[PDB]
C-alpha cells in the first residue's frame, strides 16, 4: 500500500528547509 | 495572532502593515531578561526554546539564530526579511513576534509560545485527519494567504512542521524564514522538498502561485497521512513533482479530489488562487461548502480537538531535543550585515 511504502521511507520524520 | 467589507478590511490592514514595514521595531528586549528552559524545536537555521520572561513571568518561544551560521547558509537577506515582515503583520492565525534583539553572536526573535505543538506531530501520531478536520485547518490557511498576499507577501514554507496548534485548537503559522515582499516574480530556490512547486524546481521565475500549490500539498497530506509526492531522497521527490501525476487515497471524497486536481494543476492558467476570481475560486469550491469563513476568522467554529495543557510552561506536546549552550562571543560578529535587525 502507499501508506506502507511511506512509513518504510526515510522521510517520515520532521522535514527541515532546503 | 490577535483575535478579530473585505476590501475595506484589507485596505486598513495594508495601512497598518506599511507603517510598521517602513519603520520596523528594533531592540525590544535583551538576553538576560529571560530564563531559557528547554528546546521546543529546531530547523535548518534556528533553535526555538521555551523561555520565561523574568519581570512578567510570562512564557515565550525564543528563536535563536547564530549569525555566523546565517551567513554560511546564505540567509542574510532572508533573515532580515523574516524579522521585518513578522514584526509588521497582524492576523489571527499568524504567530506574534513579541520581542526581537541581537548580541555579539546571535539574532533573537521572541514569539508568543504556542503550546499545542506542531500539526506535524499530531498528524503523524493519529495517521491522518478527517476531511472536516483537514478542512478546518485549510480554511485558516486560505484566509491567512489572502491576507499575506494582499500585502504583496509570499510565504514559501507551508508545511505541518511550521504550523502550530494553539490552546483553542486553531492554527498559528510560524517560521517566516522565506517570507518576502515582492510585486513581481522571484527566483530563489527555497522551501521544503515535498512542498516545492514545479516552477521552483525548474529554476523558473515564480510568484504567489507557489503558496497555493503548497496548500494543495498540505491538504493532501492532512487528509491522506502522507504527501502526494514522496521518496527517500529530494531528487526523487522533485522528479515526481515535475511529472505532476497525482494519485488519491480511496477514501478521498469526489469534492476533495476535484479541489486538489485544481490546486496541484500544472497549468497556471487553470491553477486555483491565480485565476481571475483569485481566492474566491477556492472559498467557493464545493469542498468548502460547509465552511463559514467569517466564523473561522472570528474563531467561533468548534475546533476538531483541543490540545492537552497542564500548565503555562508545559511542553508535553513537543518532542525532546538535545540541548546546546548558547554562547556569546566578546567580539561582535557580522555587525554591519545585521544593522537593521
Ligand atoms: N512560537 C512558537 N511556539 C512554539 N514552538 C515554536 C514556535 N515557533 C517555532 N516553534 C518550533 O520550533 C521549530 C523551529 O522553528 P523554525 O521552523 O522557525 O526553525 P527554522 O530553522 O526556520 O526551520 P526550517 O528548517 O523549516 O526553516 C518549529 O518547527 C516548531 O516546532
Ligand atoms: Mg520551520
Ligand atoms: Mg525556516
Amino acid at each position: 500500500t502507499t501508506y506502507a511504502d511511506f512509513i518504510a521511507s526515510g522521510r517520515t520524520g520532521r522535514r527541515n528547509a532546503i | 495572532g490577535n483575535a478579530a467589507s473585505v476590501k475595506e478590511f484589507l485596505a486598513k490592514a495594508k495601512e497598518d502593515f506599511l507603517k510598521k514595514w517602513e519603520t520596523p521595531s528594533q531592540n525590544t528586549a535583551q538576553l538576560d531578561q529571560f530564563d531559557r528552559i528547554k528546546t521546543l524545536g529546531t530547523g535548518s537555521f534556528g533553535r526555538v526554546m521555551l523561555v520565561k520572561h523574568k519581570e512578567s513571568g510570562n512564557h515565550y518561544a525564543m528563536k535563536i539564530l547564530d549569525k555566523q551560521k546565517v551567513v554560511k547558509l546564505k540567509q542574510i537577506e532572508h533573515t532580515l526579511n523574516e524579522k521585518r515582515i513578522l514584526q509588521a503583520v497582524n492576523f489571527p492565525f499568524l504567530v506574534k513576534l513579541e520581542f526581537s534583539f541581537k548580541d555579539n553572536s546571535n539574532l533573537y526573535m521572541v514569539m508568543e509560545y504556542v503550546a499545542g505543538g506542531e500539526m506535524f506531530s499530531h498528524l503523524r501520531r493519529i495517521g491522518r485527519f478527517s476531511e472536516p478536520h483537514a478542512r478546518f485547518y485549510a480554511a485558516q490557511i486560505v484566509l491567512t494567504f489572502e491576507y499575506l498576499h494582499s500585502l504583496d507577501l509570499i510565504y514559501r514554507d507551508l508545511k505541518p512542521e511550521n504550523l502550530l496548534i494553539d490552546q483553542q485548537g486553531y492554527i498559528q503559522v510560524t517560521d517566516f524564514g522565506f517570507a518576502k515582499r515582492v510585486k513581481g516574480r522571484t527566483w530563489t530556490l527555497c522551501g521544503t522538498p515535498e512542498y516545492l512547486a514545479p516552477e521552483i524546481i525548474l529554476s523558473k521565475g515564480y510568484n504567489k502561485a507557489v503558496d497555493w500549490w503548497a496548500l494543495g500539498v498540505l491538504i493532501y497530506e492532512m487528509a491522506a497521512g502522507y504527501p502526494p509526492f514522496f521518496a527517500d531522497q529530494p531528487i526523487q521527490i522533485y522528479e515526481k513533482i515535475v511529472s505532476g501525476k497525482v494519485r488519491f487515497p480511496s477514501h478521498f471524497s469526489s469534492d476533495l479530489k476535484d479541489l486538489l486536481r485544481n490546486l496541484l494543476q500544472v497549468d497556471l492558467t487553470k491553477a486555483f488562487g491565480n485565476l481571475k476570481n483569485g481566492v474566491n475560486d477556492i472559498k467557493n469550491h464545493k469542498w468548502f461548502a460547509t465552511t463559514d469563513w467569517i466564523a473561522i476568522y472570528q474563531r467561533k467554529v468548534e475546533a476538531p480537538f483541543i490540545p492537552k495543557f497542564k500548565g503555562p510552561g508545559d511542553t508535553s506536546n513537543f518532542d525532546d531535543y538535545e540541548e546546546e549552550e548558547i554562547r556569546v562571543s566578546i567580539n561582535e560578529k557580522c555587525g554591519k550585515e545585521f544593522t537593521e535587525f
